[PDB]
């Protein structure tokens, strides 16, 4: 129910936004929304969380912001470790939780 | 002998010459009406049901609740909203509480939140619309009989109150009956709940604080006014739980102390008059008897100070009538078994009778029996 | 340090029901709920629902209402998830993510760091 | 921050140098404490709740029967018996019906009839007796923050009312409580009934009208004055029929809405005072800071006139201390974050200040941040 | 529960009483007794009720009576087809029935 | 003529159950309840139970309680008597007999005349 693109691309030291549209009840209705980073095979872990904030350990390069139904996540300096999928979650007026398709992110080599 | 056991007992005697006699029935209470030159008879409303009522409107008395679900709209962002709130099914309420940035909103103050739990309702009463027309009494007449039982009733209308009943070795009696009811019967419903039934007025029923609904199986059982056994309250302006209200049985019963209990059944009172002119009492035609008789019970005393006395005949005439009569001296005694025959030597037969107040000697002749009997009053 | 672990990986085949168990570390496990998710292998996140470890209330998704069933044993500092009547699309990763519960006990609105912690994923395969 | 969040919040400061301050804890409602050059706290009662409760007394609400069995005797015979009318679970009632020679009576008149069933209870509520000395209070008390969370609570007894509580950063606050119980716990009894729980005076548990027993593990469970809710009637002098009367449940719950509903739990109400001697706000080490913030959230109003400024900072030094004022012409503007600290330059943190009535603005400097605000009153 | 003799004879011509006992709640307490003959495999006819009452059938040489707990029926102008079971039942004070044990009444040839 | 007819003659061996029928003629059934009595080979009467036809009241006797079940069919004139859990004893002929209802349709005091009509028996026999 939540919408986001299929895949991104940049390059190092790039930055890069990954948007996520939704409803007046879920994204833009709540603070309810965060970013989680799933490499292949592993646990979603949670890098953004009340569209800004960000849980100790995530360093400052990755920020959030809300924009009516469309969250975006952005990172900056790019790096090649932050190749990954990347989901957004939202809480909904109905206390329940909705993601996203999720989106790959590649960085290439030059 | 159909009254003599019972208590609620009532006698009816005709004054000189009646060929007829009126009689109020009631239930439990046996009428033994006599005239003279006539048999003595035996009258009793058995039960008066009603066929067919019409179910005016069910309430519902014990109610439960499932699928439990919330909506909530941060401050600023309008009423919260769900698709059950036009769900007949689903009770609804909508209240506040409070958000702020800890709860996902970017605005401190009061956020609108909107429960709704569907409705069902466990067990419920009923209240039917009765129709005079559809009223039926069951009236039995049996005879005074005398004899021993060896090995009518009637159907009363509103459109047909006249019954010609026919009753062998005796006649055809006709019995006219007026139902006296004493309702209004548009005015008063017939209550039904859990196999017990009273009737009571209507505009109270109307009036009880449970929900309802006038259910017609063309369409699924939606309630009205849900919010008599399910409400909510708001838990420190950020929960909203549901408060069912336990089943009122209890409590109908407690209402229902001071109503009249009970196709369906009801206790009402019925007035007649019964005719007895194509009557005749049987035995007219006999001969006074010629032996002794012989006690075959010792000689009992109802609850209505009349006594009972059933014998066996000797003599060769086998069709007969029994000599009987009581003196301090003799006055003709009263006796409720009119005529008392000998249908066969060989059976035994009963005779009730009223003593006079005081020493009475019932005699029943050669070596006739000398009976001592004392009534105190 | 905060943990969770699931079980091991299970491949059940359609009609059966599965179970998967989830046991927390380094935090007060009645303090907290547990959501169940699933995703179909390079497919999305699809929230199945959560369980409030200190009273046993539970809420469940529309999608999985009455296939869903997430029990608790505080005993062990478990939670469980059985799904029932697995069809052709029941292939997932199943993780357990916890939320903290209100400073009374209840469950009605997150926090705003839901799902901080996740467990490692568990297939439930079909054939 | 704790109590920002909620509607029913309570300010309570200290008068000049007091180290000490007096609250008032009412579930439901927040508290913060404030003392100059003292950190600000957020206090609440959380939950009260007493443990081991003792079964007084289990009433009954809703009852069935079984097993029936009648005796019957003729007129002249005596009274009748049966063996279970010295059976505790049995319910009894003698009475009184026709009798004579049809049923097999050799006299007329009333004959004793006594009607037994087994009384089984199938719902029961039941009064506790509960004891201020196994009462607990649950006191929550936090530091109003000023940072954000990054990715305590005291036990009070009535033999244990001062708690000694820890706080990292800022010292060890001493809150001593005394429990102000607005009533008589052994003229009140704790009336659990299928899920919810009231308290009430005892005099009127003791006085209702339901089915009782002492109800003790050490004997089955028989019951006094069944006829409370079994209850027997002679159908016209020969029948006698059992009067169940129906679940009281929904009747208990109208007759307790002027009630105060609720290893128990409970909502009272403490009292107690705060001293914080050994307190000390952190950060009183630092130096007033050098840079320039920008708004992380947009300023956001509480429910108190109140209002919360989150930001995020710009220089060189780690650990400082946030210039903040605010001006119509400056004066001093009360605070609630109490002493506004840069922990981390990484992190955002957040102050909350109560601004003047009217226009004001808020000033937190070289290129500082000028906020317009506006309070009506 | 009900007491009677086990066997009783006559002879041709000879009147004979079985007696049939019980409690002051079944016999001595009701006129609920009544008499039945059996004879071998057949149904219980019967012959008296209310311990002094004949149906309509049984002639006059069959007749009851009662005396404290102990109703009696006795059989005179015996004859040959009277040979058979005789069976005592009484309505109980609770609404029961009990019968006796049965008395094999045989007439002899001479 | 008043006429009562019950089933033919069974033989089951012990733990079965066993259903006699008797079916009435020449009187109205619901007017009547239907009284159950068995008698082993050579020796006494034994009254089972009764059954008011008209409302299918019951009432068994203490030895039967929990083993008997006297039922009705009104529709075929009909009242049925099942025995359960046979034992050694059970063996016996079984018979129906009437008694008439009162005028209100109860059945508290019988009528002198109890047992006027019987069935033929049945022979319900052991192993
Ligand atoms: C509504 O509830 C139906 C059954 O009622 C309740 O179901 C669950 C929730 C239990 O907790 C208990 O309260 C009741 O048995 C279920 O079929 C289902 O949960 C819901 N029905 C729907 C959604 O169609
Ligand atoms: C008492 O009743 C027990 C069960 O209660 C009722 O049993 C029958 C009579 C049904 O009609 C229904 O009312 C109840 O299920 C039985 O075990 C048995 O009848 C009696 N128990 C004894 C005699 O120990």
């Amino acid at each position: 129910a939540l919408t986001q693109p299929a895949s991104v691309s940049g390059s190092p030291g790039q930055s890069i936004t990954i948007s996520c549209t939704g409803t007046s009840s879920d994204v833009g209705g709540f603070n309810y929304v965060s970013w989680f980073q799933q490499h292949p095979g592993k646990a979603p872990k949670l890098m953004l969380y009340d569209v800004t904030s960000r849980p100790s350990g995530v360093s400052s390069r990755f920020s959030g912001s809300k924009s009516g139904n469309t969250a975006s996540l952005t990172i900056s300096g790019l790096q090649a470790e932050d190749e990954a999928d990347y989901y957004c979650s939202s809480h909904t007026s109905r206390g329940t939780w909705v993601f996203g398709g999720g989106t790959k992110l590649t960085v290439l080599a030059a | 002998m159909r009254c003599v056991g019972i208590g609620n007992r009532d006698f009816v005697e005709g004054l000189s010459g009646a060929t007829w006699v009126d009689v109020v029935l009631e239930h439990g209470s046996c009428v033994t009406t006599m005239a003279k030159n006539k048999p003595t008879l035996d009258i009793e409303l058995l039960k008066t049901e009603v066929t067919n009522p019409a179910v005016l409107r069910k309430l519902c008395i014990e109610a439960k609740i499932s699928n439990t679900t919330t909506d909530s709209r941060c401050p600023t962002q309008g009423e919260a909203t769900l698709v059950e709130e036009q769900d007949a099914n689903f009770v609804c309420r909508r209240t506040v509480v409070d958000r702020g940035w800890g709860n996902g909103c970017g605005l401190f103050g009061k956020g609108s939140l909107l429960t709704c739990a569907k409705f069902k309702c466990v067990t419920k009463l009923e209240g039917k619309i009765v129709q005079y027309e559809n009223l039926k009494y069951s009236v039995i007449v049996t005879v005074h009989t005398g004899d021993q039982h060896q090995v009518t009733i009637a159907t009363i209308t509103p459109q047909a109150p006249t019954s010609e009943i026919q009753l062998t070795d005796y006649g055809t009696l006709t019995l006219d009956c007026s139902p006296r009811t004493g309702l209004d019967f548009n005015e008063v419903v017939l209550l039904t709940m859990k196999e017990k039934s009273w009737l009571v007025h209507k505009q109270w029923f109307l009036d009880l604080p449970l929900p309802w609904t006038s259910g017609a199986s063309t369409s699924q059982e939606t309630w009205n006014r849900q919010d008599l056994l399910v409400t909510f309250k708001t838990a420190h302006a950020k929960k909203q739980e549901v408060v069912v209200l336990g089943s009122q049985e209890g409590a109908m019963h407690t209402a229902l102390t001071g109503a009249t209990e009970i196709t369906t059944i009801f206790a009402g009172h019925l007035k007649c008059r019964l005719k007895m002119d194509k009557l005749t009492l049987k035995g007219m035609s006999y001969v006074m008897c010629t032996g002794s008789f012989k006690l075959e019970k010792e000689v009992a005393e109802t609850q209505h100070g009349t006594v009972l006395v059933q014998v066996k005949y000797e003599g060769t005439d086998a069709p007969c009538k029994i000599p009987f009569s009581t003196q301090d001296v003799t006055q003709n005694g009263r006796l409720i078994t009119a005529n008392p025959i000998v249908t066969d030597k060989e059976k035994p037969i009963n005779i009730e009778t009223e003593p006079p107040f005081g020493e009475s000697y019932i005699i029943v002749g050669e070596k006739a029996l000398k009976l001592s009997w004392f009534k105190k009053g | 340090e905060v943990q969770l672990v699931e079980s091991g990986a299970e491949v059940k085949k359609p009609g059966a029901s599965v179970k998967v168990s989830c046991k927390a570390s380094g935090y007060t496990f009645t303090s907290y709920a547990m959501h169940w998710v699933r995703q179909a292998p390079g497919q999305r996140l699809e929230w199945m629902g959560w369980i409030n470890a200190g009273n046993g209330n539970t809420k469940y998704s529309q999608k999985f209402q009455d296939r869903v069933t997430i029990t608790r044993d505080t005993s062990a500092s478990t939670a469980y998830m059985e799904l029932s009547s697995l069809r052709s699309e029941d292939t997932a990763i199943y993780y357990c993510a916890r939320d903290k519960v209100d400073d009374y006990g209840d469950y009605w609105f997150p926090t705003l760091w839901y799902f901080d912690y996740w467990g490692q994923g568990t297939l439930v395969t079909v054939s």
